[PDB]
RNA sequence: UUAAUUCCGAUAACGAACGAGACUCUGGCAUGCUAACUAGUUACGCGACCCCGGUCGGCGUAACUUCUUAGAGGGACAAGUGGCGUUCAGCCACCCGAGAUUGAGCAAUAACAGGUCUGUGAUGCCCUUAGAUGUCCGGGGCUGCACGCGCGCUACACUGACUGGCUCAGCGUGUGCCUACCCUACGCCGGCAGGCGCGGGUAACCCGUUGAACCCCAUUCGUGAUGGGGAUCGGGGAUUGCAAUUAUUCCCCAUGAACGAGGAAUUCCCAGUAAGUGCGGGUCAUAAGCUUGCGUUGAUUAAGUCCCUGCCCUUUGUACACA
């Protein structure tokens, strides 16, 4: 009826991190508080619950493109470093968050770590964010 | 003194110093039969219509 | 500098007259709402006429400051006419809204602009 | 509907060109109805190939100016969508069709050249270049600095551009255009 | 040399105002809201949320650039 | 049962979209996504111009699955827009009446000829002395 | 909490300086010289209080949890590297420097490279670029 | 008449040669050919999740080459139609169609006291040759700073900035005779630059499906030199290097300058063009504000002229001829 690809991915992170809060064990580090998750930000997340919506934001990534690691999270978490009077670049997201990401999210059972490496999305974490893609697709109703 | 509508007959050379006009016949859309000729300042190809806030004044030649 | 002051007053005028059309626009619309919910509201109906009459001059006022504005842009109109009149529209900002209105029938007939059309 | 094509929620009929001089150079009915505002291109392969393009088409293409802009038709898309709500909230009335009075209201008649000046009149497709041109930096100028949004700006423009407000850039500069033409023919 | 004093939050002479006025604006933005009564847009936009949750303006459509609001529908 | 798929490909640019067009029902998808949330969304009717055009009853017996790759997001859409007209467009040559067909293309082109046929625009290269590919440097004196 | 209620305060007074009471605290506190755009924050989440509230708004009971995580940050969770003075040249001491201590340390850096005549701090007597860019061509306003 | 000394035609010239054109590469087009376990697509089997079906770059094999690769060919010629035309050379518009003018490379004769002796064991002459103008080592300078100029980058913001989310490329390069120095998946520690471990790749095989930026959706701002702008400067932390101080580079915090769209003047450019935007290559132990390529988004205006600056041809005048 329903998968994680054939509804609209905006609110479906937004009402994961909920799930993911609703769950009670994502394992938040001591530093989430005080850091920059990349090289080229300036300001801290604003966000309060930040951790929760990147945990979804990467088990929607391990869905859709699996074997990724924590290179791959600083790919695609990555902008353009406004060298400042220098021109912009090509910078990544912090490799700590990503991994802290990832070790929580096997710490629930969720991402399993295959074998040489890399995380792919375990099959109840399948089911997991199929029903959050079904919970948002009944708000379509 | 009413503003005037006229048809471009005929296209007949750019003109300007740096060729920026273009020399057109307009034949008026009351009368047919009276067409005079206007320099006119931007693309302009043959059978359009043009709104003259000054209709009697013809232009110099080529 | 005094026609560039004298626009930008037409200006806020024009401003404050589309304020007020918004106003008695709201106005009509809370009322139709209350005669359509309940027909029998004849005397809500008779308001919404009244205020109708001054959607109406509001918008004749706010197209005879508007050929104004043109004209004094392109100078054919003299700002001592405008400031014989600018007392006067004045006037009206002021006193539309009031039952006790003595409006100036004249005021552009002074200049011929309900003569001049569009 | 597949005989009539709406302009996202605005129809392309009821908009009448009252002017005959742009009536074969807006291209707004009856086969240039389209969705977006937004198409390929190859417009400017020949001479008047812009005529075929759609007046909302060439109102995104124009708005794309001064630099930081450039490259960017899906927000000037955007912009102009925006501003088409604002517009038919502000009057009540189509979007499209004050556009096309826009236009022809803005569409200087008559401009100066040097054959010390001497007037000229103007191309149909001049004219309606400079409209366009005039009302988006219209809304460009009034846009920059300011708090309100380009969106709002375009759209208050092109409505007091469709009455001749004399407050719209496109009119206070096609009058006095035309009133320097006025001084040297 | 040019300087704005916009309103931060509204004091009790303009939240009548506010209350009173603005959802009788056929045009309803923030920007438009914020030029009327001297305020600051982003005042503006928390206004705006208050006045759509007790239904006082009606949204028609949301940008992250463009919001706009209405009166309310007759009915 | 005759198996009755048809696979086209459309290009805007460097990006490609091949269209698979096979009989089934109406089902119309871009890389698994269905083609009313493919990014931006500013050019959604961009994207249902052959759907808005030719209708839904003539995408009945029919499913299209899309893949696309290369280019960029307004190319993407472009490519796939051109592999949906031009898939529907195979499919009727070959299975079905080709009077259809020519309807089909009768609706088609004459609202917009960049449907069934890619432009050739491509980037043209950047030459030496100049930042692209005809302008150049600035040119000083004294 | 649109509504502006009682003790709100256009000018604060921390660390002997001023703060606009129209900005979200988070911008407000970076008046002070010493705290900039991001140690603004971190002191501001270190204390539970929500950045959407203005520094008139808030009420004097956590204005002074604030100015105390700006004095001392290491009681408070704050980890070194946030710091602008850690390994000093005289106390050692991690501490973040404020308002006219940081003019004072600054001062005391500067006349501690004058006294042992370092090329660094003749550079900074004389005014010219101390970080070794080219003077040659820019810098036309610190000259003449 | 042509882009053309390009053709027709005229003709004391006739026959020729170069340049131009032709030519090679590149771009666009083929559901026809060749073929593909280092490229895939479609089927079928199994697995996982949801509610018979849907998704899967989850796993695997029976066809096929549409997508991809790159070869052989085809294709387009002013060929067809209608005007204009000595009814020639040719031009304009249109149909049919991928294309009815893709972009470069090569580039004549004659020259120029143009640049290069600092590319050369190309080199004449002259200078020097053991207290060396050879060569080596150590340190410094080439970055020095009242001023002037040129190429550029960042910007002056709301068509924006910040912060989250979403989603797409194309050129490449990559483990070295000397020669040490490659590109990196992934696990763990660290806020971060980084570090510590095992793996792949001499490459359509691994990085890699190159999850690039801009753009797109949602927050916070609100005309304030502001959360614009990020110069300057202070303190600390890592990497490369034998060695970084005159800060090699990168990070973190703090400092928060001018700058409100720029005078006279002046540069480049017309279709995937300008412009924005990032990514490669070169330089490279550390390494891009440069250059050369590549994509991505994608216009305003113009299909003209000789007014300005120059170029070509003819005629004409000349006291110019290193003109
Ligand atoms: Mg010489
Ligand atoms: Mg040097
Ligand atoms: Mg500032
Ligand atoms: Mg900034
Ligand atoms: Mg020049
Ligand atoms: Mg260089
Ligand atoms: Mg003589």
């Amino acid at each position: 009826g329903v998968t994680v690809k054939d509804v609209n991915q905006q609110e479906f992170v937004r009402a994961l991190a909920a799930f993911l809060k609703k769950s009670g064990k994502l394992k938040v580090p001591e530093w989430v508080d005080t850091v920059k998750l990349a090289k080229h930000k300036e300001l801290a997340p604003y966000d309060e619950n930040w951790f929760y919506t990147r945990a979804a934001s990467t088990a929607r990534h391990l869905y859709l493109r699996g074997g990724a690691g924590v290179g791959s999270m600083t790919k695609i978490y990555g902008g353009r470093q406004r060298n400042g009077v220098m021109p912009s670049h090509f910078s990544r997201g912090s490799k700590s968050v990503a991994r802290r990401v990832l070790q929580a999210l096997e710490g629930l059972k969720m991402v399993e770590k295959d074998q040489d490496g890399g995380r792919k999305l375990t099959p109840q974490g399948q089911r997991d964010l199929d029903r959050i893609a079904g919970q948002v697709a009944a708000a379509k109703k | 003194q009413p503003i005037k509508l006229a048809r471009v007959t005929k296209v007949l050379g750019r003109t300007g110093s740096q060729g920026q006009c273009t020399q057109v016949r307009v034949e008026f859309m009351d009368d047919t039969s009276r067409s005079i000729i206007r320099n006119v300042k931007g693309p302009v190809r043959e059978g359009d219509v043009l709104t003259l806030l000054e209709s009697e004044r013809e232009a110099r030649r080529l | 500098k005094e026609k560039e002051e004298v626009g930008q007053w037409l200006t806020n005028t024009i401003d404050t007259l589309n304020m007020q059309v918004d106003q008695f626009e709201s106005e009509v619309e809370s009322l139709s709402v209350q005669t359509r919910k309940k027909k029998g509201d004849k005397d809500k109906q008779d308001r919404i006429e009244g205020l109708k009459r001054h959607i109406e001059k509001h918008r004749y006022h706010v197209r005879m400051l508007e050929t104004i504005l043109r004209m004094l842009d392109n100078d054919s109109i003299l700002v001592d006419a405008i400031r014989k009149i600018k007392d006067d529209v004045e006037y009206y900002v002021d006193s539309s809204q009031d039952p006790d209105f003595e409006e100036n029938e004249f005021l552009y007939d002074d200049l011929d602009l309900e003569d001049i059309p569009q | 509907t597949p005989d009539i094509k709406l302009f996202g929620k605005w129809s392309t009929d009821d908009v009448q060109i009252n002017d005959i001089s742009l009536q074969d150079y807006i291209a707004v009915k009856e086969k240039y109805a389209k969705y977006l505002p937004h198409s390929a291109g190859r417009y400017a392969a020949k001479r008047f190939r812009k005529a075929q393009c759609p007046i909302v088409e060439r109102l995104t293409n124009s708005m794309m100016m001064h630099g930081r802009n450039n490259g960017k038709k899906l927000m000037t898309v955007r912009i102009v969508k925006h501003a088409f709500e604002i517009i038919h909230l502000l009057t009540g009335e189509n979007p499209l069709q004050v556009l096309v009075n826009a236009i022809i209201n803005s569409g200087p008649r008559e401009d100066s050249t040097r054959i010390r000046r001497q007037a000229v009149d103007v191309s149909p497709l001049r004219r309606v270049n400079q409209a366009i041109w005039l009302l988006c930096t219209g809304a460009r100028e009034a846009a920059f600095r300011n708090i309100k949004t380009i969106a709002e700006c375009l759209a208050d423009e092109l409505i007091n551009a469709a009455k001749g407000s004399s407050n719209s850039y496109a009119i206070k500069k096609k009058d006095e255009l035309e009133r320097v033409a006025k001084s040297n023919r | 040399r040019d300087k704005l004093n916009n309103l931060v939050l509204f004091d009790k002479a303009t939240y009548d105002k506010l209350c009173k006025e603005v959802p009788n604006y056929k045009l309803i933005t923030p920007a438009v809201v914020s030029e009327r009564l001297k305020i600051r847009g982003s005042l503006a936009r928390a206004a705006l949320q208050e006045l759509l949750s007790k239904g006082l303006i009606k949204l028609v459509s949301k940008h992250r650039a463009q919001v706009i609001y209405t009166r309310n529908t007759k009915g | 049962g005759p198996l009755q798929s048809v696979q086209v490909f459309g290009r805007k640019k460097t990006a490609t979209a091949v269209a698979h067009c096979k009989r089934g029902n109406g089902l119309i998808k871009v890389n698994g996504r269905p083609l009313e949330m493919i990014e931006p969304r500013t050019l959604q009717y961009k994207l249902l111009e052959p759907v808005l055009l030719l209708g839904k009853e003539r995408f009945a017996g029919v499913d299209i699955r899309v893949r696309v790759k290369g280019g960029g997001h307004v190319a993407q859409i472009y490519a796939i827009r051109q592999s949906i007209s031009k898939a529907l467009v195979a499919y009727y040559q070959k299975y079905v009446d080709e009077a259809s067909k020519k309807e089909i293309k009768d609706i088609l082109i004459q609202y917009d000829r960049t449907l069934l046929v890619a432009d050739p625009r491509r980037c043209e290269s950047k030459k030496f002395g100049g930042p692209g590919a005809r302008a150049r440097y600035q040119k000083s004196y004294r | 909490s649109l509504v502006i209620p009682e003790k709100f305060q256009h000018i604060l007074r921390v660390l002997n300086t001023n703060i606009d009471g129209r900005r979200k605290i988070a911008f407000a506190i970076t008046a002070i010289k010493g705290v900039g755009r991001r140690y603004a924050h971190v002191v501001l989440r270190k204390a539970d209080i929500d950045l959407t509230k203005r520094a008139g708004e808030l009420t004097e009971d956590e204005v002074e949890r604030v100015i105390t995580i700006m004095q001392n940050p290491r009681q408070y969770k704050i980890p070194d590297w946030f710091l602008n003075r850690q390994k000093d040249v005289k106390d050692g001491k991690y501490s973040q420097v404020l308002a006219n201590g940081l003019d004072n340390k600054l001062r005391e850096d500067l006349e501690r490279l004058k006294k042992i005549r370092a090329h660094r701090g003749l550079r900074h007597f004389w005014g010219l670029r101390v970080r070794g860019q080219h003077t040659k061509t820019t810098g036309r306003r610190g000259r003449t």
